[PDB]
């Protein structure tokens, strides 16, 4: 339509068509919403539309535009307020407070529209901001005697006030300089004694809700920072307790305020203070238990039924009981005459801890944390909440979580496909909390558990629920128990979970068992070292799930066998009394029977586990052997492949065989996982044909891509071709890592190693370049990049700029490569930097381009290690001292990464890395003021100063990035943020300054002398 | 629910993609149970297919004996093939669909089922 | 039964994908940042009849920000988006709250924290509380794996309607048309399918 003429400033504004463009966008919908969108937008992004805002508030019989001329006149205020003549800003002023005044004193207007005020509210403390008190010192007083005229007007104060508070104690700290923040903060201190008098008046004479709501909304803020004697040295301790706990509309918000008062730590010393804590919390539990709930009351069902504010209030007690009792319980805990109101309180607890609500609970299970580790220590207490925490016990043993070894969920029993970390984690502080309890009384615990599981033996209790959380629960409080007590425990409940599953049939219900019996027996490793029968025959029952139907049942026998094999290594090695062998070698011989039915890689989890017990024998030919019998059928498949591939070397166009290819690799890389550095001859047995296959594969894949095009990087063949590449990266890049015979890996592995992949990765087409060649380098330089200087050198030439050039034309192709790139060059840049000084002048210029163009990404894998080489590199200079590439490239670069240290401290897109940005900065302007640059920077008058031409440069690079800043803004900046360049804290604290003042027009150059 | 003069036929698992001939990409268009349902009184085979959590409707329509299912390049687990009345989204639309499977042998049995139900409706 | 539902947080947190994974099933890889704010209808089947959602997807950056508060005016309920990869994000719930209730003062608010399907999490389960003191839901989810995708909605329609028991089911199955090709073009339904057939599907690497 025609809803762009307001947006012609030359003619008049049609307030009436302002006003229908409003509710076009608020009301309407589809592409007229959407036109008025962009013209509304537009509209409010002009610098003049503020001049129209007095006529809209007028004219205009629309709230919502009303509402968005205030938020024009924010934008002024807040951005360029000291830019107005004084005329502006006294003509702002006055319409601002003429309004609100207007708007309170029509009663009507006053209650229909809230909003409008409150928007108004927040712009005349926008202009406090700016003009208080040192062009209005008399704000306050006048505010407190106009509360008296109208009850509207003085509850609007109250929310004016509020909004102050806010502002400058709540959200000062990265809105304002340290000393505009401190400056508001003292000026709300000095008046504050006379406006606690108008809000203490106004709560003890107390007119209806509304008034008083919002008095103790505003108190709630003042409570963050007034001095205790407001609190303790009257009455409003008692008013809140008492009073305000009785009417359900002021009983929310105060419970929030004595949330706020219980949270301070109290003069500890002072009896009286103690008596009034312990009253004010006598009289709030005194409220709840006869004008809301008795301490009996179903609390859960409570929460679950969702009738009116049930739900928030019961949010709100949990947060006051936690909050007090974790800090005064001890009040409480010595008078006799308080040990009612003391385990009342916690009873509450209790029952707040059965609600079916995930965050509400660990609000509580934070708090149980807190008291079961006090009891833990703590002389002469745990006997006051003996029968708190037996009940705590039983909450706990029932609400148990699945931990991360449990891989069977129910939807039906199926897999897990999605990892719970907030389950996990919850978990986690359920077991912290339920072995604190079993220590208090191991007794009381075994009892619960062992009458639970009685009764699921019975079926009297019996569901997937009920068995798990118990089985769950066992488990976790795995350590707590003496092994003699604890032996006579795990013999019990593995017999009746054993039992459990051979008498209940079922797909799914012997799944269920099988995984609860599989969680309890890889927690009790210590048992199972002590008793080789049941080690025996757990591990056997575990070879049984993993010919399961279910591959949940599967996977975690495997990943069980892999965690009770980490502990238990050395009872499946040595020959067992009763025993024909070790039971290693029994496990490697039926290792084809037992693997039967699972999929590849739980096979390789196997075969990793295997690894496990292997490494345990430190006789050196006994390891190579029980190596050796351990990958037979892997190297028996391998030699095959190997015969008849040289030969027939199409043979490799076999899908099929390249996924037994991928397989034998990928079962290599699973063994050498766990042995580390004594794979070392099974790896020499493969090595020397393994990169001639993957020279082999490499051809195939440029192959296909000439025949297909790049498309073919997206077959099934070439990504399987790809695959055996990544795996046999993945499998020198596991050993190297773990190697510690350094001096085979440079004269048997490093040369091999690189003719076989380096040209391959740099004469690619860039769709087909692994970036896992980039990940497997870095390892070699980690490991022995000091005894390779000139292999360093060559990967530098085969990578560095091929891999550049894909990755510095946005922010987001080659996103693997982004990461190992830059995780390469750090590691050259720190432990072989002299690879960068044999670079042409050329590619140097490039390899400062790679650091700043990590930088500014948002990608935060990127932008860390682009900011710490910039640091190492700094460092790297500065120690080759006073030589010719030391000068050179202070002349070259120094202000290259001045400035574009500057450019992402100041662009509002990477605050993400502000600590190690400033961190850089500091360096820099470090070297200059302590003489470490001993060339000019520049190419001005000679004798002057590095330390000179830095200040002229900074100060003429900011000049001209923010010509908004005075002159004396710059220059005291950059003097506080050159003193400072030895005191990260402070020249941290001038650059948050400097962020703040971009934003505005007029801050004060004083700001910059905080420190 | 109007599934229950119905009967399922075949149930799999699956991710369902829309070709957006515009932008030259493929797009998701839901992950759950795909199901051949056989109404019992007119003995037509449709697709239905509801993700996973808020059970909506991402793939509802006849296995038309025109269909024919085609490899993805990039897939041994996938099939494409044109829709000309899918009623997913609401009026009749048309689509080009891709549905991949979590395995090689769902995506065979699925094309052995999808073909079988091709030979009831041409009748 | 229709609400304005605002969803606020900080530039990159996953607002958009979110929304377009619940409009439309896709996955959205691309950051294409919003601009103002854009509000797409979204209704949801429950035992209780359908529910619908106006959703006003706003703009997290800065100097995209547009109305900024003015988008929250007469807002039913409300999503604050955080990223959990990213501890900025995080730091800035507490400032996109303090903009929404001063305008909202009282309504349902589900805090979101997203991204939870990447391995190299920053903002730790143990340190998220800020919800907490505000009464606010919290939910770890992720719009690319879909991890409690549905519970935001789900809560808010609870708490919109009334009725704790509420639950999604399944839209009814409308009888889908017999319909013969077109031979007018399908003589061409050969080059826009053959462009499909060679356009690979993308995450081949996933389960499904
Ligand atoms: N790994 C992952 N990425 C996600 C997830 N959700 C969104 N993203 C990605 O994060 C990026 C941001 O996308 P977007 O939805 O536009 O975020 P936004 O909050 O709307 N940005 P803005 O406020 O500026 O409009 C996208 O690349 C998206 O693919 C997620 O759950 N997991
Ligand atoms: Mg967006």
């Amino acid at each position: 339509g025609s809803m762009e003429g307001i947006l012609d400033f030359s003619n008049d504004l049609d307030i009436a068509l302002l006003d229908q463009v409003v509710s076009t966008f608020y009301q309407g919908s589809g592409v007229q919403q959407k036109q008025a969108q962009e013209i509304l937008t537009k509209f409010q992004d002009n610098p003049d539309a503020w001049q129209k805002a007095d006529q809209i508030l007028q004219f205009s019989t629309n709230p919502q535009s009303k509402f968005i001329a205030l938020s024009i006149l924010d934008k002024l205020i807040t951005r360029k307020w000291k830019l107005l003549p004084n005329d502006h800003r006294i003509g702002i002023r006055n319409f601002v407070v003429g309004m609100i005044i207007s708007m309170c004193q029509d009663d009507e207007v006053f209650k229909t529209q809230k909003n409008l005020i409150n928007k108004s509210d927040l712009t005349l403390v926008q202009i406090l901001k700016q003009e208080w008190p040192q062009n209005w010192p008399e704000f306050i007083p006048e505010l407190i005697g106009s509360s008296s005229s109208s009850v509207n007007v003085c509850e609007n104060n109250m929310i004016v006030l509020k909004l102050l508070s806010e502002e400058v104690f709540d959200f000062s700290a990265e809105q304002m300089t340290q000393a505009k923040a401190l400056h508001l903060k003292n000026s709300m201190s000095k008046e504050f004694e006379q406006i606690f008098k108008l809000c203490f008046q106004v709560l003890e004479q107390g007119s209806s809700s509304s008034l008083i709501v919002a008095t103790l909304e505003s108190l709630l803020r003042y409570l963050h920072w007034i001095p205790y004697r407001y609190i303790y040295e009257t009455n409003i301790l008692e008013l809140l307790s008492t009073k305000f706990m009785t009417s359900p509309d002021t009983r929310a918000i105060t419970l929030k305020c004595l949330t706020e008062v219980s949270n301070l730590k109290i003069p500890q010393d002072n009896d009286l203070i103690k008596r009034q804590t312990v009253l004010f919390f006598q009289n709030t539990l005194q409220q709840i238990a006869t004008s809301v709930m008795p301490v009996t009351a179903d609390l859960k069902a409570t929460y679950a039924n969702a009738n009116g504010n049930d739900q928030s209030f019961l949010q709100d007690l949990a947060m006051f009981l936690t909050t007090y009792l974790a800090r005064n319980r001890a009040l409480l805990e010595s008078d006799e005459s308080l040990r009612e109101l003391l385990l009342n309180a916690h009873q509450y607890l209790i029952q707040l801890s059965k609600i079916e609500e995930r965050e509400l609970f660990k609000t509580t299970l934070d708090y149980w944390h807190n008291l079961v580790a006090d009891l833990f220590y703590e002389p002469l207490k745990k006997h006051i909440y003996e029968e708190i925490c037996s009940q705590l016990r039983l909450v706990i043993i029932e609400n148990m979580v699945r931990p991360e070894e449990v891989l069977v969920v129910e939807n039906e029993i199926v897999r897990e496909f999605v990892k719970e970390s907030d389950t996990i984690q919850l978990y986690k502080s359920e077991r912290e909390v339920l072995v604190y309890l079993t220590h208090l009384n191991v007794i009381d615990t075994e009892e619960i558990m062992i009458s639970k599981l009685a009764r699921q033996i019975d079926g009297s209790e019996w569901s997937w629920h009920n068995i798990n959380t118990l089985s769950w629960a066992i488990g976790s409080i795995s350590g707590t128990m003496s092994e003699d007590t604890e032996k006579r425990f795990v013999v019990t409940v593995i017999k009746d979970l054993l039992g459990l599953c051979e008498q209940k049939r079922g797909k799914d219900n012997k799944a269920v068992v099988a995984s609860d019996i599989m969680y309890v027996v890889g927690q009790y490793p210590r048992f199972l070292k002590a008793h080789w029968n049941f080690l025996r025959t757990v591990i056997l029952k575990l070879f049984e799930f993993m010919h399961e139907t279910h591959e949940g049942v599967q996977d975690m026998a495997c990943d069980t066998f892999i965690k009770i094999v980490q502990k238990c290594k050395y009872h499946f090695v040595i020959q067992q009394p009763r025993e024909s062998e070790p039971f290693i070698q029994t496990i490697i011989r039926d290792i084809q029977k037992t693997t039967a039915d699972l999929q590849p890689q739980q096979v390789h989890t196997f075969y990793k586990a295997c690894g496990i017990i292997i490494s345990e024998e430190r006789s050196v030919a006994e390891r190579n052997r029980l190596l050796s019998d351990l990958m037979q059928l892997p190297n028996m498949a391998w030699d095959t492949i190997v015969e008849q591939s040289t030969a027939n070397p199409t043979l490799l166009l076999d899908s099929e065989t390249v996924k037994i290819i991928a397989n034998i690799i990928k079962t290599n890389v699973a063994v050498c996982t766990s042995m580390g550095a004594d794979f070392y001859p099974q790896l020499g047995h493969i090595y020397y044909n393994m990169l001639q296959l993957y020279r082999a594969v490499s051809s195939m894949i440029s192959a296909q891509v000439a025949a297909e095009g790049l498309i073919a990087t997206k077959t099934p063949k070439v990504r399987g071709l790809r695959t055996i590449k990544k795996e046999i990266l993945k499998l020198v890049e596991t050993y190297i890592s773990k190697a510690r015979n350094l001096d085979d890996v440079v004269k048997v592995l490093v040369e091999p190693l690189l003719n076989a992949v380096l040209e391959d990765y740099m004469n690619n087409v860039p769709d087909a370049r692994d970036a896992e060649v980039l990940n497997c380098m870095t390892t070699v330089v980690e490991k022995v990049g000091h005894m390779i200087p000139q292999g360093v050198i060559l990967i530098l030439q085969s990578v560095f700029e091929c891999t550049l050039d894909m990755i510095n034309k946005d922010f987001t192709e080659y996103p693997e490569h982004r990461v190992e790139f830059y995780k390469l060059l750090k590691v050259i840049n720190e432990k072989s930097f002299a690879a960068f000084l044999e670079l042409p002048p050329a590619a140097f210029k490039l390899f400062v381009d790679a650091i700043c163009w990590a930088f500014k990404h948002n990608n935060r894998d990127v932008e860390v290690n682009g900011l710490q080489i910039a640091l190492d590199l700094v460092k790297n200079i500065e120690r080759m001292g006073n030589v010719p590439f030391a000068n050179e490239f202070h002349k070259n670069y120094f202000f290259i990464f001045v400035s574009e240290t500057f450019f992402v401290l100041t662009d509002s897109d990477h605050k993400s890395g502000f600590s190690k940005q400033a961190l850089l900065l500091m360096k820099l302007i470090s070297l200059v003021y302590d003489n470490k640059i001993s060339v000019p920077l520049y190419q001005v008058p000679q004798g002057t100063s590095n330390q000179v031409y830095l200040s002229q440069y900074l100060a003429n690079m900011l000049s001209n990035a923010f010509p908004h800043l005075t002159s004396e803004q710059i220059a005291s900046f950059l003097s506080a943020l050159t003193k400072q360049c030895k005191d990260l804290v402070v020249f941290k604290g001038t650059l948050r300054d400097f962020l703040v003042q971009i934003k505005e027009v007029g801050g004060d150059p004083t700001d910059y002398l905080f420190a | 629910t109007m599934e229950e003069d119905e009967e399922v036929l075949y149930k799999v698992r699956a991710k369902l993609f829309r070709f957006d001939a515009d932008a030259k990409e493929w797009k998701e268009r839901g992950t759950g149970d795909c199901k051949f349902l056989k109404n019992k009184k007119t003995n037509k085979v449709r697709i239905l297919m509801r993700r996973d959590k808020t059970l909506k409707i991402c793939a509802n329509h006849i296995i038309a004996p025109e269909y024919t299912l085609k490899p993805n390049v990039g897939s041994d687990r996938s099939w494409v093939y044109a829709c000309t009345a899918d009623i997913a989204e609401g009026e009749a639309e048309a689509f080009t669909f891709a549905i991949r499977f979590g395995s090689k042998e769902n995506a065979d049995k699925f094309k052995e089922e999808f073909e079988k139900a091709q030979e009831i409706n041409k009748k | 039964v229709q609400f304005k539902l605002v969803l606020v947080g900080d530039g990159g947190t996953g607002k958009t994908t979110f929304v377009k994974r619940h409009l439309t099933g896709e996955f959205e890889k691309k950051y294409v940042a919003t601009l103002g704010v854009e509000v797409h209808p979204l209704v949801f089947h429950t035992n209780r009849g359908p529910i619908k959602f106006n959703v006003w997807d706003t703009a997290g950056q800065e100097k995209f920000g547009g109305l900024r508060d003015g988008y929250y005016i007469q807002a039913q309920c409300a999503i604050i988006m955080f990223d959990v990869t990213s501890r900025v994000t995080y730091k800035n719930v507490p400032n996109w709250h303090r903009d929404l209730v001063r305008v909202c003062e009282n309504i349902p608010i589900v805090l979101c924290g997203n991204k939870v399907d990447i391995k190299d999490r920053k903002v730790k389960a143990k340190s998220i509380v800020f919800h907490r003191k505000k009464n606010l839901q919290y939910y770890d989810i992720s719009a690319k794996s879909n991890y409690n995708f549905e519970k935001p909605f789900l809560w808010l329609a609870r708490k919109l309607i009334g009725d704790p028991n509420l639950e999604f089911v399944a839209m009814p199955a409308l009888a889908p048309p017999e319909v013969v090709m077109d031979p007018a073009l399908a003589a061409q339904y050969e080059h826009d399918l053959e462009v499909a057939q060679t356009t690979a599907l993308p995450d081949e690497d996933d389960d499904l």
